[PDB]
RNA sequence: GCCCGGAUAGCUCAGUCGGUAGAGCAGGGGAUUGAAAAUCCCCGUGUCCUUGGUUCGAUUCCGAGUCCGGGCACCA
RNA sequence: AAUUGAAGAGUUUGAUCAUGGCUCAGAUUGAACGCUGGCGGCAGGCCUAACACAUGCAAGUCGAACGGUAACAGGAAGAAGCUUGCUUCUUUGCUGACGAGUGGCGGACGGGUGAGUAAUGUCUGGGAAACUGCCUGAUGGAGGGGGAUAACUACUGGAAACGGUAGCUAAUACCGCAUAACGUCGCAAGACCAAAGAGGGGGACCUUCGGGCCUCUUGCCAUCGGAUGUGCCCAGAUGGGAUUAGCUAGUAGGUGGGGUAACGGCUCACCUAGGCGACGAUCCCUAGCUGGUCUGAGAGGAUGACCAGCCACACUGGAACUGAGACACGGUCCAGACUCCUACGGGAGGCAGCAGUGGGGAAUAUUGCACAAUGGGCGCAAGCCUGAUGCAGCCAUGCCGCGUGUAUGAAGAAGGCCUUCGGGUUGUAAAGUACUUUCAGCGGGGAGGAAGGGAGUAAAGUUAAUACCUUUGCUCAUUGACGUUACCCGCAGAAGAAGCACCGGCUAACUCCGUGCCAGCAGCCGCGGUAAUACGGAGGGUGCAAGCGUUAAUCGGAAUUACUGGGCGUAAAGCGCACGCAGGCGGUUUGUUAAGUCAGAUGUGAAAUCCCCGGGCUCAACCUGGGAACUGCAUCUGAUACUGGCAA
């Protein structure tokens, strides 16, 4: 369910990323008890957002706009929910602590968010009630600057918000003040996004939900187009093209009435079970975009020190192609003189996958396997 | 349940109390006077039924009593004080 | 439901014409006829009798174009009036819409005459109809609609009926182009050239 | 009590009601004690188009049978005058 | 969504702890016949699911992914 | 006008004629699978898990019953701005209306399911020992008093649910007094029992200034009724198994007390020892019954979805209360299981009501709109509630209707295909050309479903009255969910609309090629072993059509359960023989009875459905008037040939 949800704060989606032990989870839930004393519409607990493993969304608003939190899980086993969580992204939040430093591994969540586009990083130093030495935390702070720099991002125009989710968390006033500060500039570093609503509908499938007794709620935010309840409107996704009709959709248990590109809402679709419907699909309007099993594209390969590969692999290679929701691995045919693709190639090649889904021209995609991403490009070619 | 003719709970549950407490009253008339004919009091049996005439009879009126038991009383006790004398 | 197909393959099967292609020719003279069912149409059949009640039905059938199931209605309402079985089905599948203006001339063929009834042209008693089977009943008249008259399909189609027998069991006048329809089709009335007593006898089994 | 009233009979969008003569406890469409004439309110400008038997009305009248006022509104639009 | 078990020629499995993959049941190719059996003469048809890495070298080492089955979740 | 109605073939053998099983040709279904898919109309749509359920919604209502008004809108007193009546505005139940409370009524209907049920039920036809709110006929009364309480204040338990204590006050709430009858008990005499007032209007009179009084309407009590409903008892009918043969002891019956609306072992006390059972008891299993639907020539057999009547259930089990009526879906009390909340003491909950969900399963849909019409509840009415009902959305699930175009067109083409390479075939098929336009798409007019109701008004009655009220005409603004409706007009272009099984025989219809007892087909007989009309492809052709086939199921064929209508010397089948009870059948004459039987009358056999004649939607499907039919049963009155009972 009830409540219907009011559309009068701009929401932006964001989210803190960061690393193990690092205080990703303890910062959520304190930007919303922070959140409290301004608005009675907040106050997400620890044990609400509970390592978080899934890809957690809580909301906390100002009294300017709306924010779809997300809290991410800071963890290299977990990095494909880590690449859904950037499936919506408008702005992000990176946890460093000022006490093991940048690690290398939260070196490496920076870049994966980058070749999906992180546009914003407003990063969060934390721990910083651990050492009250600024010209220590300058050096902690610089190297993240040192780090966006040469990840192709404004470090030395990086918002740096020192502070210590703990305490922060606790409702201690001098460490709820960074936090204060950090909705600053929150709303300053990053504008309204691109929210193309004329544009033929098209909505990621990223959660699969079965509320007992109400149906399906599949979720994701809309990239394009606008939906209405009763409309018919069709999924496409490694198994047969289906279709089905909107009754429904509520945002965070909230009543909505239309979908629009932006809003990482609910739908509830007409009758379908859990087995038909799984993570990687795309809901979309009516006859748009059709499966195939051969497709050709523009892909780059970057270095194993910046964190791709360092040996050339050769034809057959199957690595799992990921365009901002998809999960399709698939046998590569080469181009003809390239039998070795080492690391640093922009070559072409034939793609045939195992699982047919939605292939169109001019789609921006990035390709991983084995536990690494090897690179990013665009699909060009749909054969 | 929650519905607006809970009243009939609450209220037919009085309408017990009350008409229980004059259920049990008329009852125990009617167990003086079958004391009477074990006493053997022919005359005494005829005065037992003379204070529970008007008490069954008034119950009649107000369907209290489906009327057709309460003349049934009247019938056989009078069977009973003539069976004596 | 209709047959959208080749107008004479089917009634080169039967031998027999079945008025298909009438039209404003006389007869046809060139579709290499009673001799060409098909590829092997040489070889003459065996004939079998089951072959022959189903032979007689499926050229009689193509005659009213309607079909099957609505045609076994038809007997349906056959067998449960009185008179003769037999022409219980003669005079129901005559009393048909299409089949009553087909005598009249105002279509040259009966497929012409369906689309001529289907496209509210025909306005029977000032009532426009575009069923086809709808039942004829005795003493009325006929008429066409004035938005569809002398229309050019029309004007070839009257002179056509001129070598027609035109039946007594109705009359044109194509003076004012209205059809009065007579009393019921009687049997010797008919062109009475074809075996209907087969088709009882098919659905008896 | 018994009541003199309609029991909405014919299909979807075509109605044709039949005026019956029913227990005031029982269905529309159900359990009743005779029916005494009909009403077609879609009847064409023709012969025939509202019946209902006066004299069988009376006789349950008599016990006591109340009418309903659409059903009473047909002995006046059947006009026993007219 | 997570964690495991089978993925080894037609079928079921052995073989591992880096060193150029086996057997059985099969089945099949030929001489004889109208045609087979019996008889006699010959036999391996394998992407070890696929793909990548530490490589003189990987079934066996660490892994992803796909298929199938078996347990746990999650609840707009 | 009213049942004008019945088909067979293949397969045992070398061959035949029988007996005899097996299989197919038909139609249908609450369907499902596969493939394909244009629309419209009328229906149907969880058969399995009577499995578990989120949320919303499905039963409220009356001020013309009462105390009151916390709110909303005014009047009125007043008060503050300041435009001195333009505004602001604190009190006020004095009004319109009105949450919460008392009370009257409804909630026992409407709605859903088929677990249980083999006779407590149901169907058919009778019967008597009853009851019966709302409605209505008849006849009288409607006199006079008293004591509590909820809401509300004060305080307070508990998280909540939900209460506790002391006080406040009214009534159509409850409880008396009086009067009693054709009412109840009793042989009678006698004894005994009821109730409630409000609302509208108003003249004289009267006004402690509340009001009485008069009149109209309505409501109240009792009794005999009636209409209707319900309860109860008997008789016949209503499945399979005898590899279920003895069962029963409050059980069979009687007297007495009690109880029940009413009768009774319904229940108890004593007494008697019997009652049920082969025309099948008990036990076991399975199952809702019927009106009907499908099949069938009929008789029968199968079956009991939807519409309708009946019964039972309401998470499992159980009991009871209120009331006219339940021993109760959206009531209560208790135990149990499964969920939920929790401040852990203790509480909340029941979708087999519409939708909707997980799961089960081969498989059956929307968390829509509206009370416009009919029906239901309360109310004077207006209205209000109404997931009944009326409609809409999804689905080819069914039946019916229609469309995907018509006419013309021979170099009788291209290409495919076959070939005696001559040619044939596809084939008027296409292109070309001259036209038409339903339904789809779009744009405008435009039904009917609507009867009423509210205000005003005249007349006729009521009455002291031109008032109130009631009734009948008339006038005004009108009440439509469906709904960008039905239907009609118009514009553009052949424009958007054909597939599917099969082709050896049974059974309507062929060749070629490719594969060689391999792969596969297949309802049965069987095809394939290197020349397949049966496998696969292509062409051609057949059947049907927005459906076409496969599969499951019932009947038909099956006279292979034979009642209509079969068999036993050898094909399946005469007990080895005999006696004999129950049962069945029984010469002939007369009388008689009138049970079986026959004719006629009467009541009943509900409605819808099926049949005949008509009618309304362009037709049909469908809806529908009337008649007929409902082939049976019960009672009455006659008849006497045949059978039965009695007598010679
Ligand atoms: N001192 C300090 N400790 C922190 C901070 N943030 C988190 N932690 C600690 O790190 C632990 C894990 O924090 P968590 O938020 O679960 O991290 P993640 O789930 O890996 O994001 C907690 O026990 C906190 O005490 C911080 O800002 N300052
Ligand atoms: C449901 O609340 C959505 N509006 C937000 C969301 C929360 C958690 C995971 C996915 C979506």
């Amino acid at each position: 369910s009830k409540e219907k949800f009011e559309r009068t704060k701009p929401h932006v989606n964001v989210g803190t990323i960061g690393h193990v032990d690092h205080g990703k989870t303890t910062l959520t839930a304190a930007i919303t008890t922070v959140l409290a004393k301004t608005y009675g519409g907040a106050a997400r607990a620890f044990d609400q957002i509970d390592i978080t493993i899934n890809t957690s969304h809580v909301e906390y608003d100002t009294p300017t706009r709306h924010y779809a939190h997300v809290d991410c899980p800071g963890h290299a086993d977990y990095v494909k929910n880590m690449i859904t969580g950037a499936a919506q992204m408008d702005g992000a939040i990176l946890v460093v602590a000022a006490t093991d430093g940048p690690m290398p591994q939260t070196r490496e969540h920076i870049l994966l968010g980058r070749q999906v586009g992180v546009p914003y990083i407003i990063v969060f130093l934390n721990k910083c009630d651990m050492v009250d030495d600024e010209e220590l935390l300058e050096l902690v702070e610089m190297e993240v600057r040192e780090l966006l720099s040469q990840y192709d991002f404004p470090g030395d125009d990086t918002p740096i918000v020192r502070g210590s989710a703990l305490k922060a968390l606790e409702g201690d006033a001098e460490w709820e003040a960074k936090i204060l500060e950090l909705a600053g500039f929150l709303d300053s570093y990053i504008p309204e996004p691109e929210r193309a609503i004329d544009k033929p509908f098209l909505l990621p499938i990223e959660d699969v939900f079965s509320i007992s007794g109400r149906g399906t709620v599949v979720t994701g935010r809309v990239e394009r187009g606008i939906i209405k309840v009763g409309e018919e409107v069709e999924i496409v996704g490694i198994k047969e093209t289906q279709k089905s009709t909107c009754t429904g959709v509520e945002m965070f248990r909230k009543l909505l009435d239309e979908g629009r590109a932006g809003e990482n809402v609910g739908v509830l679709l007409r009758g379908i079970k859990r087995e038909e419907i799984e993570r990687g699909q795309v809901l979309a309007k009516p006859g748009t975009i059709k499966p195939h099993t051969k497709f050709e594209s523009e892909v780059y390969i970057l270095s194993k020190d910046e964190g791709g590969r360092h040996t050339p692999f050769f034809k057959g290679y199957r690595p799992q192609f990921y365009f901002r929701t998809t999960d399709v691995t698939g046998t590569i045919e080469l181009p003809e003189g390239v039998e070795m693709v080492m690391p640093g190639d922009n070559i072409k090649m034939v793609v045939t996958l195992i699982h047919p889904i939605a292939m169109d021209d001019g789609l921006r995609f990035a390709i991983r396997e084995g536990g690494r991403t090897v690179g990013a490009g665009v699909v060009a070619k749909v054969l | 349940n929650i519905k607006s003719a809970k009243k009939r709970a609450i209220q037919s549950e009085k309408a017990r109390k009350h008409n229980a407490s004059r259920r049990s009253m008329m009852r125990t008339f009617i167990k003086k006077v079958y004391a009477a004919i074990e006493a053997g009091d022919k005359a005494a049996a005829q005065k037992a039924f003379n204070e529970m005439q008007p008490i069954v009879d008034r119950q009649a009126a107000k369907g209290l009593i489906h009327k057709n038991k309460a003349a049934r009383h009247k019938a056989n006790l009078t069977a009973q004080i003539n069976k004596l004398a | 439901a209709r047959y959208l197909g080749p107008k004479l393959k089917l009634s080169r099967r039967e031998g027999t014409d079945l008025f298909l292609k009438s039209g404003v020719r006389a007869i046809d003279t060139k579709c290499k006829i009673e001799q060409a069912p098909g590829q092997h149409g040489a070889r003459k059949p065996r004939l079998s009798d089951y072959g022959v009640q189903l032979r007689e039905k499926q050229k009689v059938r193509r005659i009213y174009g309607v079909l099957e199931r609505q045609f076994r209605n038809y007997y349906k309402e056959a067998a449960r009036l009185k008179g003769n079985t037999g022409e219980n089905l003669l005079a129901l599948l005559e009393g048909r819409l299409d089949n009553v203006v087909y005598r009249m001339g105002f279509g040259a063929t009966r497929a012409e005459a369906r689309q001529l009834v289907s496209h509210k042209a025909i306005m029977v008693n000032g009532r426009v109809v575009n069923i086809a089977s709808y039942q004829v009943s005795p003493n009325d008249v006929v008429s066409i609609r004035e938005k569809a008259k002398k229309q050019s399909r029309v004007k070839a189609a009257l002179e056509l009926a001129e070598q027609r027998e035109k039946p007594t069991w109705l009359e044109v006048d194509a003076g004012k182009m209205e059809g009065t329809f007579k009393r019921k089709p009687e049997r010797s009335d008919l062109s009475a050239d074809i075996n209907e007593h087969l088709i009882v006898e098919l659905y008896s089994k | 009590m018994v009541t003199i009233r309609l029991a909405r009979h014919g299909a979807k969008k075509r109605p044709f009601y039949q005026v019956v003569v029913a227990d005031s406890r029982n269905a529309r469409n159900g359990r009743f004690i005779e029916r005494v004439g009909f009403f077609n309110p879609i009847a064409s400008e023709k012969e025939e188009g509202t019946r209902l038997d006066l004299d069988r009305i009376a006789h349950w009248v008599g016990q006591g049978a109340t009418i309903s006022d659409r059903v009473a509104a047909l002995i006046k639009e059947v006009n026993k005058a007219a």
